[PDB]
């Protein structure tokens, strides 16, 4: 019985492992999208200033 | 004439004045041995600005750095008695290096460098190399800066200041140290250079594509921007603009004093050979983002003023047109309730193996993104007083931090204004 | 810049013939730190002192710094802390005050000890306490051995264990847990010796001390001086324990197999697999980390590799932290002993971390202390000896009280 | 004043460009290290369309490397000339895209491309006055292509008053390397009608009939197919750098060959080419050149125009030469082979003439002709395109990439209407 919960705990944790990696690609992409739309923001704020 | 005093603090202080010195001393045509050996004659006119035995105090509190300092070339050049020297040691304590081992040493280097300034007729100013992460060459340093301004309060004063970032952080002390050295920059430093290893490796990494980049030619780094900035004493120009003049053309109110710098030209030695020397080419290279030595990219926001300091014989004409043309094309990036935010110097000597170079000093508003990204890490490990008691049980209370909170607080609040 | 070392008990002086073994051969003004050695062997049985005398060294040390007693403290706290401390440990300080009075500049004393013993928790605890008063602002160097879970050579132990450590809290300002089963483990895995004894042990133990004073020997890229693990790594006057760890401990066969850079140790450095310490820092949230490099090392890359192990999550770090480290680089590359079983190597790294997988070593111990005592197994020996029934619930009060803090700090 | 910029992506762009900048360094008198040995100042005088001076006689080429592999620029550096292009241009990724359009397109462009517009805006305003860009690249594979393809998108949002060169070859039945051609070449074409200013047409199928006819080569490896398409491009824009007694220069020459605003596909060819062997044994008179330019046989596409008519033609000499005897002779052959030409526009040749001819010879030639036939090409390739598209072979390395099935519909759809408004012009 041991033998097979460790199994079922094993899976438990890795399903929570392959989320956690795809946690940081959600967090990574994100910051890049910050990048590239505030540069579009400063482009819309040089348009009105000029 | 005028005359400029040096002072060097801590180990990150002695290591980049002694490649400073290096530099001076060849650019000066004088041999480790102290005897000159130069070639034109323009260069003994003034150097006395500088000297021959060289007018620098090193200062710190561990016989490593002394000892690596004389084991050097051009160690032999310091007066013995310029080595005013503790012996204990503070090792990254800013209350240790600022009340307890100062409280000691601070006597004996205000000694030296008043008769090292009285020695001389005219001061311009003092010149003072050191960091903000450690404890010995930032907080004495810090006590040194205050006392000089008791004593002499009409005299300029530089302080070449790198800061620490959490890309590259060396110690686990590093925001307690660096917010308690701004609490005493704010008020006391004429004008500050603010560097940093992050953006210095950086350049190493696109511009210069070194492999390895020790210690040595970061120093080489802010030793040429410190060379540059004073070759307008040292050599007759066709537009001369000495320190003080640098200042009041870029300080608009009296609390905006910490400066971003760049130098042009820098290129790999694989494409040394590629390039050309041109002023609208340099500009390129000095206006670039990654070519500031900060980690403050200053197109997240607005410059208040600039300023180019150029060497070589140049045509005066092409420098109006560049800044000019910089000024008329990005007009978003520069305030504008200042017109013409750029102030420019011209001098004929190039640095020895150039024939053109090129120092950048901006006063952006950019800067408070770097101190509100200190303030962070300072706010959370103080809210829980880690690490406090190796400060509070030597004199500094609860009050000093929160007021050094307060400082950095209503700085950004100052700059986001004047946004 | 000098430091003088103390070495108490069989365990203590037998690391200690390791470590000055080393230091001679490393030196062949940079020796003027260690060097007559600053040293003081003592102990309560003379056989272990006597193969000092005896031995190959014979020269090197002055014949009174060598001290040693008449009768053994027979594996009791108490009798080597009431009965027969009393009587060697005055003789003991009244030299090493001596030997401070000879040095100039001293940065700390170091001390190492053995917490399962007679000698070296009893006498060691005390000549701690009155170094204490004497001096006081000066740094003390603890390296300490713990009982291990399961290996262990005594039975009486937890009740040693835990009547030392109390007052270790209070006394050593740095101490540096090493337990038995975690190094025969790393012999067993890196090294490759199935058959290891303590020789190899406290071989690579003196590999680890060597490490961390060399930034005072020789002059690095970075030097970090006693002073420095003082403030860095402390947050918490209450909180000094450190996982030990140094990389690479790796065989002749394989070392020139593999391409040693900074990168890779760095990581070694950090896997629960290679710590001098059997416990599960992944269990645990760190605080603040120290790395000692040694060798040819540039600052790059020892920046490059600690962004990189801030970035992965198998290791999490605390909350009130977030620039949780302090590195070191020095130019001299380690040194190796004829007949030692590491081989030659560019560059090494000695890491020294403190975490709350410590505060997990503290209940395991206070298990098997609390079984025994309740039905006062054992007491009457150290009760004969001078001390009493109260001292026993006490010690272990205070013990419970440390884990209430490590609880608390980790949130 | 008026200046051209280099661009060169893939491998078979990269070399095609290494020999270009021999050839014409070559013709300018500047040595491999990169300095000034010329005779006369005719070659100085317009160094700055190419070059830039560095410093102390130190003329840099104005080319941008950019591919995807490291193997492929190592190449041309280690070669003689490779030390010529500064380090800076060789925008270079590091993983790859391997002959998948969509790869090069979506998957792979959208990190390369931003440096290599840097480098290109710096290239750019490095000069005043632009007179056009000059892309070399392929339409079979898929970082020359599909990210070729996408730079020229790019420029046309940016720079959208300037010219534009490209010379791509084309995938043929008959020389067919890679097996996913067809997916490439309809989408590339594709994004060239909405984005090219105009593009000359080539195909490896007719430079092997040119190498075993004309110039009788027993190894000719790429080197030399590269030594002929660099001697035709330099041909093109020779009226640029050199002046003569009728300059025509590339926007003048677009718009007399464009009669209509999606017919921008050119073919070409090129005199005088001849075997070492029948070298001695003719003369180089203007009837030599103008026949061995007109000959279907010597066009440098597998397209033959006997098989459909002219619509416009145009011709670039070089050397000295009487324009009188210029015009009569084009006027000959138009006048015999009067079926082959298109009927509502009289004298369908633009003509000019250059005084300088190339190293080595007193007389040469470049035809640039607009035909009719190209219809056949995209009717060979596109029916290879709609036979895989199906039922629906390789559709799936391309679809889960972010590709759909309504983007073929749309490629297929602007190929067909394009070969039917061909079609209808003929
Ligand atoms: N690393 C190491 N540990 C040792 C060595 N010798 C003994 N120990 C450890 O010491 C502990 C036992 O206590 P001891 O050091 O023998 O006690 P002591 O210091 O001799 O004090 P007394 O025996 O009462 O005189 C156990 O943890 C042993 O594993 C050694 O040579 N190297
Ligand atoms: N008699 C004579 N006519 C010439 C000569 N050169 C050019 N032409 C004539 O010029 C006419 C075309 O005009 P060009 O002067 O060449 O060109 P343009 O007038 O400057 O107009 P663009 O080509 O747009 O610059 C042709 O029909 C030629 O007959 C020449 O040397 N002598
Ligand atoms: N640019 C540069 N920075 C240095 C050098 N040496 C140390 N540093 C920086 O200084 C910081 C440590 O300061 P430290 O030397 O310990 O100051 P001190 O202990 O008060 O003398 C680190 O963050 C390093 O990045 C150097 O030679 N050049
Ligand atoms: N004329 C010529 N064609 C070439 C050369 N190298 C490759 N090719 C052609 O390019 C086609 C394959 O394109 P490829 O090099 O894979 O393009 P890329 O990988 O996207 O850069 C083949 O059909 C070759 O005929 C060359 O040096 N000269």
């Amino acid at each position: 019985l041991y033998y097979l919960l460790g199994e079922r705990t094993r899976r438990e944790h890795l399903a929570m492992d392959m989320k956690v990696r795809a946690s940081q690609q959600l967090k990574k992409d994100s910051a890049d999208d910050l990048y590239t739309l505030t540069a579009h923001f400063n482009e819309m704020r040089a348009a009105k200033e000029q | 004439m005028r005359e400029i005093v040096h002072i060097q603090g801590g180990q990150c202080g002695n290591q980049i004045g002694a490649k400073f010195w290096e530099v001076v001393s060849d650019e000066h045509g004088i041999d480790p041995t102290g005897t000159y050996h130069g070639d034109s004659d323009l260069q003994l006119e003034r150097i006395n600005v500088y000297f021959y035995v060289p007018r620098a105090i090193l200062m710190d509190l561990e016989p490593g750095t002394m000892d690596s300092v004389r084991s050097g070339p051009y160690g032999q050049i310091f007066r013995p008695d310029n080595f005013v020297f503790g012996q204990t040691g503070a090792g990254n304590n800013w209350a240790k290096g600022h009340y307890t081992e100062g409280a000691e040493l601070i006597d004996s280097v205000l000694d030296v460098v008043r008769k090292e300034a009285e020695s001389c007729d005219c001061l311009q100013g003092f010149q003072v190399c050191h960091s903000l992460g450690g404890g010995t060459g930032s907080g004495m340093g810090t006590l040194l800066i205050s006392k000089i301004r008791e004593e002499y309060p009409d005299r300029m004063m530089l302080t070449f200041s790198v800061v620490p970032s959490p890309k590259v952080s060396d110690t686990v002390v590093e925001p307690y140290n660096a917010t308690l050295s701004v609490h005493q920059l704010v008020e006391n430093a004429d004008e500050c250079m603010v560097l940093d290893n992050e953006a210095l490796y950086d350049i190493c990494f696109r511009t210069l594509k070194l492999t390895t980049p020790t210690f040595g030619d970061l120093n080489h780094l802010i030793s040429a921007v410190m060379s540059g900035i004073t070759c307008c004493l040292r050599f007759p120009g066709q537009l001369n603009a000495d320190l003080r003049k640098l200042a009041v053309n870029l300080i608009p109110f009296p609390r905006l004093h910490f400066f971003m710098v760049g130098f042009t030209p820098l290129t790999s030695r694989g494409s040394q050979q590629y390039r050309a020397l041109t002023v609208p080419e340099l500009t390129q290279q000095m206006w670039d983002a990654k070519n500031m030595m900060c980690a403050a990219d200053p197109r997240h926001g607005r410059y208040l003023t600039a300023s180019a300091l150029f060497r070589g014989r140049m045509s005066t004409k092409e420098v109006d047109e560049q800044m000019l043309n910089v000024q008329n094309k990005n007009s978003s990036y520069f305030v504008e309730w200042i017109p013409n935010n750029v102030k420019s110097s011209v001098c004929d000597i190039p640095p020895k193996g150039l024939k053109m170079s090129a120092t950048f000093i901006g006063n952006s508003t950019a800067i408070q993104e770097m101190f509100k990204r200190v303030s962070e890490q300072f706010t959370a490990m103080f809210r829980r007083k880690a690490f406090l008691h190796w400060y509070t049980g030597e004199g500094m209370d609860e009050m000093e931090f929160t007021e050094a909170e307060s400082n950095m607080n209503d700085l950004v609040s100052e700059y986001q204004q004047y946004q | 810049r000098e430091v003088i070392s103390i070495h108490i008990g069989q365990a203590g002086i037998q690391v200690g013939n390791a470590c000055w073994e080393l230091y001679c051969l490393e030196h062949g003004d940079a020796f003027n730190t260690f060097f007559v050695p600053r040293c003081i062997f003592l102990d309560l049985e003379p056989t272990v002192v006597d193969e000092v005398r005896t031995g190959t060294y014979r020269q090197l040390f002055h014949p009174e710094q060598l001290i040693s007693g008449k009768e053994d403290a027979a594996n009791n706290f108490a009798r080597g802390h009431y009965t027969i401390g009393k009587e060697i440990v005055d003789l003991a300080l009244d030299r090493i005050r001596k030997l401070a009075d000879n040095c100039t500049g001293l940065q700390g004393f170091l001390v190492f000890n053995a917490v399962g013993g007679g000698t070296g928790s009893g006498l060691g605890s005390l000549l701690l306490e009155r170094l204490s008063v004497d001096y006081g602002k000066k740094s003390k160097l603890g390296f300490t051995v713990y009982p291990s879970p399961q290996v262990s050579t005594a039975v009486v132990e937890p009740y040693n264990s835990v009547l030392s450590t109390h007052s270790l809290l209070e006394h050593t300002d740095v101490a540096v847990m090493l337990d038995n089963e975690a190094i025969y483990d790393i012999c067993r895995r890196s090294l490759d010796i199935e058959r290891p004894t303590y020789t190899n042990l406290n071989r690579l133990i003196a590999q680890v001390i060597s490490s961390l004073t060399a930034s005072l020997r020789f002059d690095g890229a970075l030097n970090v001086d006693i002073t420095e693990f003082q403030t860095n790594l402390v947050p918490y006057p209450r909180i000094h324990f450190m996982l030990s760890s140094y990389a690479p401990i790796i065989s002749a066969e394989k070392a020139y197999h593999e391409q040693l850079s900074v990168a890779e140790i760095t990581n070694a450095a950090f896997e629960p697999a290679s710590m001098m310490v059997k416990c599960d820092p992944r269990h645990g949230k760190y605080m603040a980390c120290c790395l000692m490099y040694r060798g040819d090392v540039v600052p790059k890359d020892v920046n490059a590799s600690v962004a990189t192990i801030k970035t992965k999550r198998t290791i999490q770090f605390v909350d009130w932290c977030p620039t949780g480290f302090k590195c070191g680089i020095n130019y001299q590359p380690p040194t190796v002993v004829p007949g030692g079983d590491l081989a030659k190597v560019q560059r090494a790294v000695c890491m020294i971390s403190n975490s709350t997988a410590i505060g997990e070593i503290f209940s395991r111990l206070d298990h098997k202390f609390d079984l025994m005592y309740a039905k006062r197994a054992f007491v009457h020996w150290y009760v004969g000896e001078g001390m009493e029934e109260g001292e026993f619930s006490e010690a272990r009060e205070d013990l419970a009280a440390l884990e209430k803090d490590f609880e608390e700090v980790g949130a």
